[PDB]
RNA sequence: AAAGCGUGGCCUAUCGAUCCUUUAGAUCUUCGGAGUUUGAAGCUAGAGGUGUCAGAAAAGUUACCACAGGGAUUACUGGC
RNA sequence: GGGCGGAAGACAUUGUCAGGUGGGGAGUUUGGCUGGGGCGGCCAAUCUGUUAAAAGAUAACGCAGGUGUCCUAAGAUGAGC
RNA sequence: CCGACUUUGUGAAAUGA
RNA sequence: AAACUUUAAAUAGGUAGGAUGGCGCGGCUGCUUCGGUGAGCCGUGCCAUGGAAUCGGGUGCUCCAAGUGGGCCAUUUUUG
RNA sequence: UUGAAACACGGACCAAGGAGUCUGACAUGCGUGCGAGUCGACGGGUUCUGAAACCUGGGAUGCGCAAGGAAGCUGACGAGCGGGAGGCCCUCACGGGCCGCACCGCUGGCCGACCCUGAUCUUCUGUGAAGGGUUCGAGUUGGAGCACGCCUGUCGGGACCC
RNA sequence: GCGCGACCCCAGGUCAGGCGGGACUACCGCUGAGUUUAAGCAUAUAAAUAAGCGGAGGAGAAGAAACUUACAAGGAUUCCCCUAGUAACGGCGAGCGAACCGGGAGCAGCCCAGCUUGAGAAUCGGGCGGCUGUGCCGUCCGAAUUGUAGUCUGGAGAGGCGUCCUCAGCGACGGACCGGGCCCAAGUCCCCUGGAAAGGGGCGCCUGGGAGGGUGAGAGCCCCGUCCGGCCCGGACCCUGUCGCCCCACGAGGCGCCGUCAACGAGUCGGGUUGUUUGGGAAUGCAGCCCAAAUCGGGCGGUAGACUCCGUCCAAGGCUAAA
C-alpha cells in the first residue's frame, strides 16, 4: 500500500521507499470454486446424503434457533472458525430447498 | 591400570598471539639482526663478513 | 560455593567428553576445500569461478535493514522485464529465485540495472562450432575469454559515508524535533481510544 | 482554651523468607502485524505459613541384617 | 428350500478416557539437643529475675517462672478526683 | 469393580420433553 | 538472703587534655525568632611556644586467598 | 589426636610403578601488545622443509564506549570544599604564599525508577520556563578497556589417589 | 446329459527372478533405565543418554516453505561462527536452553495424480528369432479401460493468434584423474688406532639429491633410495579440447497479445482429551482414542477468546549432488 511516513516511530514508521503493487500469481487463485468441481461435490453431495450432526444441524435451523446450531456444529467441528462457516452452509442449504 | 589423569586430546596445544604482537616480535626480531655484536653473541661466526 | 564469585553455571553434566569436537583437521579441512575449489574451476573453465549473479537486496531485521547483501536470484519480475527468460537465465549463469517478492521500484531498478551490466559484458560460445545463433557471440570476441576470479560484480553493503556542509536555515532551526518524536509516539498510543470514540459517532451520532 | 501529647497497649516477650493463590491502587504497562474486547502476566502494599519457629512434603522393624566409620560414644578391665 | 447345527444377542467383548479399591507391587522417609542412645523434656522461637564475679558479652537437661493470647478500649487525649 | 464414548445395526410400545 | 537492700568498695569501664582551636569583619538561608534573634554555613584577616608523662612509623587503604571452627592445663572469681 | 614410645593403628626387607592434573566459565594479582578501541578466533589468498608462517575482512562479530525501568519508554544541560605528593615565587635562611595529580572524607548538580510540578507551545494529550525529593540505581559529573600468557581461588567435569 | 466369460482363490521341484545373514566408526527408526546432582527426596537432573530391538550407504538423514519476519523486509537442504549460557523453562531450587537476524562453507532444482487420443493403447512385459548387444528390431502371448503412455505441478498452465527466436548424431586424435613398473650425481684414493673404519689425518668430488634406512663404531660420496624428471604398460572413461561428415522445423519450446477457462493430494487437517517430549510457556512435536472438514477456501504471525483490517504461505504424494 501506500508508502511509509519517513520518520522512524509512529504510525506507519520506517522508510519511504516508492511502493509498487504487485501482479497476481497463481495460488492467488488458490481455491476459488470452479464449475466442473462445484458440479462434482454437488452430485455427490446428493447422492450421498448428510452426516447426522448435518441432518441436525438442518433441524435446528428449521427451527430457527441458530445459536444452538452454531453451539453444536462448534462441538463437531471443532473451532468457531468452521463452525460459523458450516452454520452458513447450512442456511444455504436450507434456503435453497424452501425456495421449491 | 591408567596413568593419573589421563592425558586427552583436548589439551591447548595451539596458543594465539595478537597479531599485532606478532607484528611487534617480527619487527624487533629484525631490528636486532642489524647490530653485528648481537649477531655475534647470538653464536654466529661473524669475522671476515665486510658490513 | 564459596568466596564472592560470580556464580557457576557449567553445563558440565551430561557426559560431554564422548561429544567433545577437536578441530585438529582444520587445515585439511582448508586444503580440501581449496583442491575442491580449484577443480571446480577446471571443470566449468571458462565460466567465471564465482558462479552464477546474485541480486542487491535489503537485509531484512530492524538492527541490519541499512545493509545491502547479495540474494538468492532475481525475481521473475526483473528477469522478464531484463530480456532474459525464466527457463534460461540459470543457463547463462543468472540465478533465477522464484520465490521473492519486489515491493520497491528501486529495489526493482537496481536490480535491473546489475542484469544489464551482466548481460552487456557476458560472452556465450554456440552449441555448435560454425553455427553461431542468437544470444552466442563473435569469435574474435570469444577468442579473448579467460575464466574471471573472485567476485566479479561487488556488492557495496552500505551508503558511503559522506558529510557535507550546507545552511542552516531558520526554518531548519524552528523545527522542535523532540516534540515531533514524542507526537506520534502519542499517535501511535492513542490510536485505539481515537478510533474507538470516532466509530461511536457514526454509530449514534 | 493552649502548651503540647498521639505512627497502638507504662517499658521489657506475644511471631513469619523464596515460589504459589488471593485482595487493594492508578481512569498505569505488556500480550511484540494494528486495533476494538473478555482473559492472562505485570508494578507498589497487604493476607493464606512454614512453632524443627533464617522456614524438606515423609511411620515402624530387623535377633537374618549390610557398608563407611567412631574409643568424638556404651557394656568388661584399669585410672581419678 | 442358495443358512452346517445350536445358545446368547446388538447385551457380553475389544479399544480410550473417567471415578473407587489396590502393601498384591514400586519408590522413598522415618528431625536435632542429650553427661552412650531410647523413653522423658524442649534447655530449637522467646520474656523477666538470678547465676553473670558493681561497663558490655557470658554457658550448662542451672535455678523461679512466662509466652503463641486479650483489648474500639484495657488505644489517643483533656478535665476532675 | 463401575460409567461414558466405540465396534453398534433393525423396530415396538410405555413414560419425559 | 543468688532471684533483699539505705549505704557501698578494690580491680575493671567511658570521655577530654588544642594546629580537625578561637576572635574580628561581611555575606547566604527556602530553617529559627517578637526581632540580627539564633543556628549553621560562606568569604576574608588576624592570632594560637605545639598545650600532662613515656613510647614509637603506621592496617593508613584495598585486593586475592590459605588453614582453623574437637581443645586441654594452671593461679584467682565461679555454677551442678 | 587436647595428649603417642605407647598395652592406638600401618610398617619383615629390597627394586621398580604410585597420588592436586587437563578442560569450559569467572575472579584478583602480575607481564606483554595496542588503547576508545581492541580482538583475524569462523573463512579466503598464499605457502617448494611445513597441519607452520604471512596477508586479507569489521562499515558495527564479542567485549567496551550509558544507565535506569517490570514494560511501554526515557536516557547523563558540563563541580565545589577540607587534607594532601610534587613544582614555582619571597626571605640570608628559619618561615610564608601560589598551583595543587592520586587518594580519603564532605557537600551538590545532571540522567532514569517512584513521587512531585506547570509559564508556554501543539497534531488535545503531547511538550516542559520554573521549582523540586529524610527514597531508589550495579548511574554521571574520572572515558579504560580489549587480547594473550602465568600463579592462586571457585564451580562443573572421574577431578588428589584407593 | 452341456460347452462358456469373468471374480475370488488353489496346488505346481512350472519359465525367469528378488528376500533373509555379517562388521560398528560414523548415519536412520523404535524402545528405554538407574547409580549421580539436587548436600535428605518424591517432579526435576542424570537423559529425550547407557543397555535392548531393527535399517542402509559410502556417507546417511534433510531439502525447494501451508517458512521466518514486522523489515527498506528475506527466500530450499546441510555444517562452522555469533546469536547465547541469552529468550525461555524449573520443588523459578539444583539447574537447563534452542531459535530468527548477520558472517562464512556450498549452492540445483525438479515429477507426478486430476478435466483434456477416442477417427486409434499411441504404453508396458515375457517367450521366440535377428543384429549393431547395458540395448535395438520382427512376430506370438499377456498385462491394462477399476487407465499404461502423452500434456500439466500453482513460478503456473489449457487454448487462439503472431513477425519472429531455439532444436540431430556419429566418428577421430588428445588433455585430465587412477594404478603399476624400469632408470637415473658424487672416493670406497694414501697414513694410524681398531675384530671391523662408518673414527682421526691428508687429498678430492656431488648437491633441484645432507629425508630415511642398510652395511662389523659418528658413512653426503659402499648399497637401496631421496631431487629433477624421463620411458613403457593397463584401466576407467562419458569431464572437456580441437579437428571431419552429416544441417538443424512445420512438431515442441521461448517471447508478445488476449480474455474464457484455470481441476492442486480426506478418517487427511482441525478440535477435545490422555501419555510422552520439548526451551516451547491457556499446551513444541509425536501417538492413541473420540469428535470430524473445507473451495469468496486452508495454515501461520510464540498469551487462551469474538470481530475488522493487515503480512504470509498452499499441506495431507515423490526424488535430488556439494558443503
Ligand atoms: C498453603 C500455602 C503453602 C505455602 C507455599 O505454597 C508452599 C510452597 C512454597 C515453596 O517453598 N515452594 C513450594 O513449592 C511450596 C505458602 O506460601 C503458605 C503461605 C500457605
Ligand atoms: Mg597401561
Ligand atoms: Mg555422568
Ligand atoms: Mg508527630
Ligand atoms: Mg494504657
Ligand atoms: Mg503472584
Ligand atoms: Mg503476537
Ligand atoms: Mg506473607
Ligand atoms: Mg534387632
Ligand atoms: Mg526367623
Ligand atoms: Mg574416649
Ligand atoms: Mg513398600
Ligand atoms: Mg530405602
Ligand atoms: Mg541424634
Ligand atoms: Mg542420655
Ligand atoms: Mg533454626
Ligand atoms: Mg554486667
Ligand atoms: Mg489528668
Ligand atoms: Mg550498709
Ligand atoms: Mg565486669
Ligand atoms: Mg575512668
Ligand atoms: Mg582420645
Ligand atoms: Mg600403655
Ligand atoms: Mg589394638
Ligand atoms: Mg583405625
Ligand atoms: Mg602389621
Ligand atoms: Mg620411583
Ligand atoms: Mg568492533
Ligand atoms: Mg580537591
Ligand atoms: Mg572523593
Ligand atoms: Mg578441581
Ligand atoms: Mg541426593
Ligand atoms: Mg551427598
Ligand atoms: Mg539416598
Ligand atoms: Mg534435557
Ligand atoms: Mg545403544
Ligand atoms: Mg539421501
Ligand atoms: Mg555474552
Ligand atoms: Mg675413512
Ligand atoms: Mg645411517
Ligand atoms: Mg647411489
Ligand atoms: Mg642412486
Ligand atoms: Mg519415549
Ligand atoms: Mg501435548
Ligand atoms: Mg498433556
Ligand atoms: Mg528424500
Amino acid at each position: 500500500s501506500q508508502p511509509k511516513s519517513g520518520l522512524f516511530v509512529g504510525i506507519n514508521k520506517g522508510h519511504v521507499v516508492t511502493k509498487r503493487e504487485l501482479p497476481p500469481r497463481p495460488s492467488d487463485r488458490k481455491g476459488k470454486g470452479t464449475k466442473r468441481v462445484h458440479f462434482v461435490r454437488n452430485l455427490i453431495r446428493e447422492v450421498a446424503g448428510f452426516a447426522p450432526y448435518e441432518k441436525r444441524i438442518t433441524e435446528l435451523l428449521k427451527v430457527g434457533k441458530d445459536k444452538r446450531a452454531l453451539k453444536v456444529a462448534k462441538r463437531k467441528l471443532g473451532t468457531h472458525k468452521r463452525a460459523k462457516k458450516k452454520r452458513e452452509e447450512m442456511s444455504s442449504v436450507l434456503r435453497k430447498m424452501r425456495s421449491a | 591400570g591408567r596413568m593419573f589423569a589421563p592425558t586427552r586430546i583436548w589439551r591447548k596445544w595451539h596458543r594465539r598471539v595478537n597479531v599485532r604482537l606478532r607484528r611487534v616480535a617480527v619487527a624487533s626480531a629484525l631490528a636486532a639482526t642489524a647490530v653485528p655484536a648481537i649477531v655475534t653473541a647470538r653464536g654466529h661466526r661473524i669475522e671476515s663478513v665486510p658490513e | 560455593v564459596k568466596h564472592n564469585n560470580v556464580i557457576p553455571n557449567g553445563h558440565f553434566k551430561k557426559h560431554w567428553q564422548n561429544y567433545v569436537k577437536t578441530w585438529f583437521n582444520q587445515p585439511a579441512r582448508k586444503q580440501r576445500r581449496r583442491i575442491a575449489r580449484q577443480k571446480k574451476a577446471v571443470k566449468i573453465f571458462p565460466r567465471p569461478t564465482s558462479g552464477p549473479l546474485r541480486p542487491i537486496v535489503q537485509c531484512q531485521t530492524r538492527k541490519y535493514n541499512m545493509k545491502a547483501r547479495a540474494g538468492r536470484g532475481f525475481t521473475l519480475e526483473e528477469l522478464k522485464s531484463a530480456g532474459i527468460p525464466k527457463k534460461l537465465a540459470p543457463t547463462i549463469g543468472i540465478s533465477v529465485d522464484h520465490r521473492r517478492k519486489n515491493r520497491s521500484l528501486e529495489g526493482m531498478q537496481s536490480n535491473i540495472q546489475r542484469l544489464k551490466t551482466y548481460k552487456a559484458k557476458l560472452v556465450i560460445f554456440p552449441r555448435r562450432a560454425r553455427k553461431v545463433k542468437a544470444g552466442d557471440s563473435t569469435p574474435e570476441e570469444l577468442a579473448n575469454a579467460t575464466q574471471v576470479q573472485g567476485d566479479y560484480m561487488p556488492i557495496a553493503r552500505g551508503e558511503k559515508r559522506s558529510v557535507e556542509v550546507v545552511k542552516v536555515t531558520e526554518e531548519m532551526k524552528e523545527f522542535k524535533a523532540y516534540g515531533k518524536l514524542r507526537v506520534e509516539r502519542m499517535n501511535q498510543r492513542q490510536l485505539g481510544a481515537r478510533q474507538k470514540k470516532a466509530a461511536e459517532a457514526e454509530k449514534e451520532e
